[PDB]
RNA sequence: GGAUAGUGGCCUACCAUGGUUUCAACGGGUAACGGGGAAUAAGGGUUCGAUUCCGGAGAGGGAGCCUGAGAAACGGCUACCA
RNA sequence: GCGGUAAUUCCAGCUCCAAUAGCGUAUAUUAAAGUUGUUGCAGUUAAAAAGCUCGUAGUUGAACUUUGGGCCCGGUUGGCCGGUCGGAUUUCCAACGGGGCCUUUCCUUCUGGCUAACCUUGAGUCCUUGUGGCUCUUGGCGAACCAGGACUUUUACUUUGAAAAAAUUAGAGUGUUCAAAGCAGGCGUAUUGCUCGAAUAUAUUAGCAUGGAAUAAUAGAAUAGGACG
RNA sequence: AGGGGAUCGAAGAUGAUCAGAUACCGUCGUAGUCUUAACCAUAAACUAUGCCGACUAGGGAUCGGGUGGUGUUUUUUUAAUGACCCACUCGGCACCUUACGAGAAAUCAAAGUCUUUGGGUUCUGGGGGGAGUAUGGUCGCAAGGCUGAAACUUAAAGGAAUUG
């Protein structure tokens, strides 16, 4: 949302929720962003370092955050199987 | 329409100024006239050939095709010689920005050059005024008989 | 459910759906080609009789229609296809 | 009975859309419904369709993302006299600066500005912004 | 649909993909035309003749096999009958309910299945007509319809 | 899509339609039968003159509680009869009995106005003059 | 055929049975001359036009007509009604 | 809604407000009114689904028939340069349109008039190592429309155009001292003229003319009474 | 207009009750109630909710048809059958929970997908009262049915919910 000769305008440029591409506002209390870790070799989970979603309400309400999720972050790699694109 | 004993009139049916003399002994006994309409209308055969008077005919008759050139619908030829025929269309109404069938019925001369039946589609050419209603000639048969014959019987 | 994969539906849940509801429609009754050794003939046979069919020569029965499928008359043998 | 499947692709699409479905079963497909989801997809509003192929009139599958508000049908395919476009864009699209009204026209199913730019006009179909 | 209930079910034949085939099938054309023929010279309705040769013989569609349905057959060898099959089937119900009807007038019932049955009849015979396969002048009425069917 | 047809060929029924529903419009129908002229003291025009039958003292509805001068007028132009309330305090006391005076309506279409029943109308000038500048002490009732 | 400056049931004679209509004929209403137009400003509309321009019609009502290139004229005639 | 003894509505004085050479009123009309609803209304309970089904006129009506690839031609903005003495055109380049092509592809069709265009080439070349470039007649393009003969399935839609009085409206120009207007006027040698104008736009429905070929109708070869020869 | 006429029972007569009680309660009982042949055409004739088509959400039942099962049960000799069990699928009469969504609310899988306003179509409504009245037309033996105004009057009438 920029003017006449280039230089962005009108502030604050949303979220977005991944599973739907539906904005993400303000008033919607009812959103999420969960954060997933960058764990490392054996154990050991890397603090300060995240693989991180957003859900709008909109899907935490009609119950599907859970599959929405699974689908996600599996073929963003740290998930295998569980989920199936066919059914 | 027409047809039979053409010179069933009180007065002699005789095509205006065409003298054939008595004493030139010719092998055709009748003289006949012809011309053609114009814009593009040919002169059927039937006309050249018919032995029929009508001096409201286009190709042998005492008028002249000009002004407007209709098609219409045959709907109607219980009368003779003449028939109605309507034309429909569709008018324009801005304020619900739609349209409304329509129609109107014109009266038009036809010559017993033609054969014409009720659904033959037909093309008019204006004249003069011919009789009380009638303004128009009919001047191609575009149409046929509606595939009449195409319902016939069993086997 | 919100994703999924309409164009690709696993054979379980595709067979049993409505023979309409399918992904392309498609029939669900066979042919089968039936027997009885009183002659040594077979002759093909819908599934799903409406006329009580019987053998090549022999006047016996096939079967006997009902709401659906043809009831086999006992004493046959039968393949799909 | 089914009175305009065009209609019907639309109102199927829109209704994937807002129960937060990524992809659409439409049915059955047709030529007018073909070039309005292509200049759907011109413009980034679905993935890409597919035509699946029954052997009767067809089905699509849409995969759509989530830019797309609303797209919808214009009933009785109005005639725009040039002049008229204008009017229309105004009454159905939510700002000056984006969306697109679209048409049949002799020189094909194209959005407005297209026909614009074109010169050419003739009946309108529907719209999506 | 379903136009004189309102009845809303769902119930046909869902055809085959494949145009072609039947892969398995043997015979030829010659066998099954033949059938078709000999059975209309039997006399038996291409619904009939369908159901039967589905069942008994191994033909999945005759149309496929023989690129030519049933009706087409029967006419091609000058088979086909005076009015088509549904037309006829129409006739020959109203007809049947009408004798009942005349038999007890206090069945306002059989009243009002006839009026259906009849509008269906006239309608029908209205598309027929105007296809031209029947006499653009054809029309059903019950006192010629008795006789008509039989 | 509720009824109205849609099509685009149905100009007809649906400009048809819309005259058949313009009849529930009040003034609509009284403006198309006539009622104006028909019914209605005046004829349609705005004011009316007439001479002074009696002159009226009509109490007023609830929940007030009054007398309302007033005369009854009968119309020059057609002979009709109507009786027409005199404004402001005094007035009826300018007027006497077969005074040829100036009727008015009572700006609420007939509707009598306020605790007044049956008035829709009301004097504006008697014997000439202006009621008001006689009310003030502008001007003065002619002879006779 | 007559009559007209001339086309035409315009009129006459003979002859036929046709012509319009729910796509609303025919009839009634209009405080109805028609148009350019005017008022009301999101748009679509709603409402109005007797009235400076154009076309038509009338000269208290009706008919008839002379003169004349042109009038069924009325600041022309003739007759009837008021 | 005020007034029946302290009346913020009456009769008055004071003070004040609003509009202002004008302001009130009565009638009508338009807006407000998505309360007439094409845009755009409402019908369980507020006004309103016909007791029920048939059903004609009317409105409406599934899908499918040249899609896809290749090449040329010349336009119009715009960019980066300006070459220049505010504006200019080449090529570098994208963007967005139009015309014509060959892909099995009537374009009505013959019978000559006309040829603008090239598969042509006839000599070569001004000149960037040349497909950059066109003057240039002798075998070889039709459609660009001429006129004559012979025939053509009908439509709706949309484009552009012609035919089109003024005044009125929208609107350019000109300082009626301003303004509503008017179509004037402006300049010098104001002692023997000079000169800008008096625009443009809308003007829809129907008729004419022209380009389009999506959408939507219509007609065809089944008792072949078919197609070309 | 015939039959029929057990029963209950508009009318009517009665006993009570009450200030009165033409009622409510009790008794008598005409017409009616049943049926045939003709009328008549209206009911809160109601789901107070037009019809065809599309889509949008989960659950357990039940009616009907079908399919699948080395399920139960019927024993005869294992079956065949018949009933039951389980899973699935059409088309039904309904409930349940939800609410993305709608509503003025009560509520509603339609009354949703509607200012982000267009699938096709039929019908009706435009403040209350006057009034379904007056007038005409048509239908009926009649009672009455359909079609259906105005003058005048009036600031409200009305709906859903909340507290009292
Ligand atoms: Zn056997």
């Amino acid at each position: 949302m920029e003017n006449d000769k280039g230089q962005l305008v009108e502030l604050y440029v949303p979220r977005k929720c991944s599973a739907t591409n539906r904005i993400i506002k303000a008033d919607d209390h009812a959103s999420v962003q969960i954060n997933v870790a960058k764990v490392d070799e054996e154990g050991r989970a890397i603090p300060g370092e995240y693989v991180t979603y957003a859900l709008s309400g909109y899907v935490r309400s009609r119950g599907e955050s859970d599959d929405s999720l699974n689908r996600l972050a599996q073929n963003d790699g740290l998930l295998k199987n569980v989920w199936s694109y066919s059914r | 329409s027409t047809e039979l004993t053409v010179q069933s009139e009180r007065a002699f049916q005789k095509q205006p100024h065409i003298f054939n003399n008595p004493k030139v002994k010719t092998s055709k006994r009748t003289k006949r006239w012809y011309k053609n309409a114009g814009l593009g209308f040919k002169t059927p055969k039937t006309a050249i050939e018919g032995s029929y008077i009508d001096k409201k005919c286009p190709f042998t008759g005492l008028v002249s095709i000009r002004g407007k050139i209709l098609t219409g619908t045959v709907v109607s030829t219980k009368m003779h010689r003449t028939i109605v025929i309507r034309r429909a269309y569709l008018h324009y109404i801005p304020k619900y920005n739609r349209y409304e069938k329509r129609h109107k019925n014109v009266p038009v001369h036809v010559s017993p050059a033609f054969r014409v039946q009720v659904g033959d589609i037909v093309t008019v050419g204006q004249c003069r005024p011919i009789s009380k209603t009638v303004r128009f000639n009919v001047v191609k048969v575009s149409a046929a008989a509606g595939k009449a014959n195409k319902q016939f019987a069993k086997f | 459910v919100l994703v999924q994969d309409l164009l690709h539906p696993t054979a379980a849940s595709e067979a049993r759906k409505h023979k309409l509801k399918t992904l392309v429609q498609g029939p669900r009754s066979y042919f089968l080609d039936v027997k009885c050794p009183g002659c040594l003939n077979i002759t093909t046979v819908f599934s799903h009789a409406q006329t009580a069919v019987t053998c090549e020569s022999c006047s016996t029965i096939l079967c006997t229609p009902t709401g659906g499928k043809a009831k086999l008359s006992e004493g046959t043998s039968f393949r799909r296809k | 009975t089914r009175s305009s499947v065009l209609a019907d692709a639309l109102n199927a699409i829109n209704n994937a859309e807002k129960t937060g479905k990524r992809q659409v079963l439409i049915r059955p497909s047709s030529k007018v419904i073909i070039k309005f989801l292509q200049v759907m997809q011109k413009h980034g509003y679905i993935g890409e369709f597919e035509y699946i192929d029954d052997h009767r009139s067809g089905k699509i599958v849409v995969q759509l993302n989530g830019r797309l508000n609303k797209c919808g049908v214009i009933s009785p395919r109005f005639n725009v006299k040039i002049g008229d476009i204008e009017k229309w864009t105004a009454n159905l699209l939510p700002a000056r600066q984006f969306g697109y009204v679209i048409l049949t026209t002799s020189a094909g199913i194209m959005d407005h500005e297209e026909a614009r730019r074109k010169h050419v006009s003739g009946k309108i179909l529907g719209f999506v912004y | 649909g379903r136009m004189h209930s309102a009845g809303k079910g769902i119930s046909s034949s869902a055809i085959p993909y494949s145009r072609n085939a039947p892969a398995w099938f043997k015979l030829s054309s010659e066998s099954v035309i033949e059938q078709i023929v000999k059975y209309a010279r039997k006399g038996l309705t291409p619904s009939q003749i369908g159901v039967l040769l589905r069942d008994a013989h191994g033909v999945t569609q005759a149309r496929v096999i023989t690129g030519n349905k049933i009706m087409r057959i029967l006419k091609s060898n000058g088979l086909a009958p005076e009015i088509p099959e549904d037309l006829y089937y129409l006739i020959k119900k109203a007809v049947s309910v009408r004798k009942h009807l005349e038999r007890n007038r206090k069945d306002k019932d059989a009243k009002f299945r006839l009026i259906l049955i009849e509008s269906r009849i006239h309608r029908l015979a209205r598309y027929y007509r105007t296809v031209a396969v029947l006499p653009p002048n054809w029309k059903y009425e019950s006192a010629t319809a008795s006789a008509l069917v039989n | 899509g509720k009824g109205k047809p849609r099509g685009l060929n149905s100009a007809r029924k649906l400009r048809v339609h819309r005259r058949n529903n313009r009849w529930a419009e009040n003034n609509y129908k009284k403006r198309l039968l006539g009622t104006a002229f028909k019914s209605s003291p005046f004829g349609g025009s705005s004011h009316a003159k007439g001479i002074v039958l009696e002159k009226l003292g009509i109490e007023s509805k609830q929940p007030n509680s009054a007398i309302r001068k007033c005369v009854r007028v009968q119309l020059i132009k057609n002979g009709k009869k109507v009786t027409a309330f005199v404004p402001n305090d005094g007035c009826l006391n300018f007027v006497d009995e077969n005074d040829e005076v100036l009727l008015a309506g009572f700006g609420r279409k007939g509707k009598a106005k306020g605790d007044i029943p049956g008035v829709r109308f009301k004097v504006v000038k008697v014997s000439g003059v202006s009621l008001l500048a006689l009310w003030k002490e502008k001007k003065e009732k002619p002879r006779s």
